[PDB]
RNA sequence: UAACCGGAGAGGGAACCCACU
């Protein structure tokens, strides 16, 4: 039923269940959600 | 909520550096734990379980006479000689309740040691073994399944044996939920716990990623199956799917990529775990060496040697067999020459990862677990008497039970059971008349701490009304 | 540096005869 997707598809279960609302990161958001990251990774 | 979260996963992290018992920190493979557990050592039955080192239970026995009898001092030393005798063990993990548990513990190293019962012709230690993560897996539906006979004594038993054979095999086999009912900090349960399950989820998986995990007794031993569910790549799901495929088709793994041979796993899902899937036979692929880096850890293992290639896989086996049997020649390969043939071929900077290829060439399937920790007093204390000298503090009244004079001196116990020494100098005698106006024998009197010794059996009581306030 | 015990409202009726104040 649910489980199909999970077991029949070619990426991983812990990744699926790691970005499950929106996957993947595009190249062009990549360097953005860096600095995003670094600015918002120290507090 | 951070803050909570980091001191809980502080505690987990040093929860999850397992150290489990091998034999002698290394006939047989593994140790033949007899692990005992005790109902209340009063003339109850306290159960001995003797699970071999290949992780199965082997035997068990019962032991209903303790020194309940007053005066018969050798009838528990002469049961534990006759299932000592009946018994062929190589470990004694012993449980704790309180600190006449510690004098059985004693008793029974006595009958151990002064008569070379750990082997029946030498003496072998007995190990002390807090017990909390076993009182909470012999009531886990897992140990329910095992047997359904014998009472929660010899699960108790059974789960000091697991727990010194491997506690990750215990996290391995308690559902994650399971790992909300062991208590590391008292303000976890007024944050909310999804976050900090995800967390313990998250060092469960760092734990078997860095350790890792064998498929060839994931599919002969219950207790050592389900261990896919924290494998990189494959979730519980998977992991699922994974055992039942293994044992729907009587799939045996010779190599790693038995999973793209016959189309059971992704490729990229593969790729993903093709550092983490291990087998007891290829040759390396009971190790962290990807399909990508087959050619390149077989070449630095006929660089090892000087040897000449036989189309290596398995061919040249001296450069190969020699070279995990020990480091033959680590000054024949050099990682700078590595990273720039890595530069022009594989394409991707690899020099020190190369250095963990070399280690899987000289020892691969390395455990990253630490050694095992012997009870050190204070762990003794707060894993028998379940509790810490940081929580007692100087200023509390507490309720102490006098219960023996020791000669002048008062000898009592606490609610939480915990043997406390008042001097005569609270009492108000040093060899005169003595303490009954200071506190009764046999009943309880509130008094006020001023001294923190629970390790060697000591307390500081006042006794005086004037030293409370 | 100790010490074993434990469970409680039962339960019927109809018919006839004898006797008491």
């Amino acid at each position: 039923d649910q489980d199909n997707e999970i077991r029949a598809t070619d990426l991983p279960e812990r990744f699926q269940l790691r970005s499950i609302p929106v996957k993947g990161a595009e190249d062009d958001e990549l360097e953005e959600e860096a600095d995003w990251i670094y600015r918002n990774a120290f507090a | 909520k951070e803050y909570v979260i980091k001191a809980c996963s502080r505690k987990l992290y040093n929860w999850l550096r397992v150290a489990p018992y091998r034999p002698d920190q290394q006939q047989g493979k593994g140790i033949r734990v007899l692990g005992i557990a005790f109902s209340s050592a009063r003339d109850h039955p306290v159960f001995c379980a003797l699970v071999n080192g290949e992780g199965e239970v082997t035997d068990f026995l019962r032991l209903p006479h303790f020194t309940e009898e007053r005066e018969k001092k050798a009838q528990d030393i002469e049961t534990l000689k006759k299932f000592l005798l009946n018994k062929k063990p190589h470990v004694v993990t012993v449980a704790g309740e309180n600190r006449d548990a510690q004098m059985l513990i004693e008793d029974v190293k006595r009958i151990v040691h002064e008569l070379d019962q750990g082997q029946q012709l030498s003496s072998i230690g007995v190990e002390l073994v807090d017990n909390e993560l076993a009182i909470l897996y012999m009531n886990s539906k897992k140990s329910e399944a095992e047997f359904r006979d014998y009472p929660p004594v010899l699960r108790q038993a059974v789960s000091l044996a697991r727990r010194i054979q491997d506690p990750l095999i215990e996290f391995a086999q308690v559902c994650s939920e399971d790992i909300l009912c062991l208590k590391f900090h008292p303000l976890q349960e007024h944050v909310v716990k999804e976050e900090l399950l995800n967390a313990l989820y998250c060092e469960f998986i760092n734990r078997v990623n860095e350790v890792g995990v064998d498929v060839n007794r994931a599919i002969a031993h219950p207790y050592s199956q389900a261990l896919i569910q924290y494998v990189c790549g494959l979730g519980p799901r998977k992991g699922t799917h994974l055992l039942k495929i293994l044992k729907q088709n009587n799939t045996r793994l010779e190599s790693r990529t038995q999973l793209v041979t016959m189309c059971h796993m992704g490729p990229k899902v593969f790729m993903n775990c093709a550092g983490f899937l291990k087998i007891d036979t290829e040759v390396l692929d009971g190790s962290r060496v990807h399909p990508e880096t087959y050619e390149w850890a077989r070449k630095m293992a006929v660089d090892a040697l000087e040897y000449d290639e036989s189309a290596e896989d398995a061919n040249p086996a001296g450069a190969l067999e020699e070279i995990l049997e020990n480091p033959e020649r680590l000054k024949d390969l050099d990682l700078d020459a590595f990273a720039e043939e890595l530069e022009r071929q594989g394409y991707g900077d690899k020099h020190i990862t190369l250095y963990d290829i070399r280690a899987e060439l000289s020892c691969r399937y390395k455990d990253l677990r630490t050694a095992y920790r012997s009870p050190n007093t204070e762990e003794i204390f707060n894993m028998l008497t379940k509790e810490t000298p940081e929580t007692f503090y100087i200023g509390k009244l507490i309720i102490c039970n006098v219960t023996g004079i020791a000669h002048i001196g008062v000898k009592t116990r606490l609610d939480n059971g915990v043997t406390g020494f008042i001097p005569t100098k609270f009492l108000s005698d040093k060899v005169v008349k003595r303490p009954e106006e200071r506190v009764k024998v046999g009943m309880t009197v509130h008094c006020r701490i001023m001294k923190i010794d629970i390790e060697k059996f000591s307390a500081d009581l006042t006794c005086r009304t004037s030293d409370l306030m």
